[PDB]
Order: structure tokens, then C-alpha cells, then sequence
């Protein structure tokens, strides 16, 4: 969720 | 040692989920800007  | 000690770790599970909420909170300001 944080990366993409 | 009859006790399985299952409630306490559910407590640290609650603080883990809290930490995930804060993590998402930082994730929002990180994806916004």
C-alpha cells in the first residue's frame, strides 16, 4: 500500500 | 503449565494494528506529496  | 497465554498476545495484536494505522497515516502524507 505504501510502495504503490 | 495449563495456561496457553492467548489474551495478552491479542493485546499486542491490538497495538500492532494501531501501529499499522499510524503507518497508513504516514503513507497518506507520503503519497499526497
Amino acid at each position: 500500500l505504501v510502495s504503490r | 503449565t495449563s495456561a496457553l497465554s492467548l489474551s495478552n498476545v491479542a493485546g499486542v495484536f491490538y497495538i500492532l494494528v494501531g501501529g499499522l494505522g499510524l503507518a497508513m497515516l504516514v503513507a497518506l502524507i507520503e503519497f499526497a506529496y
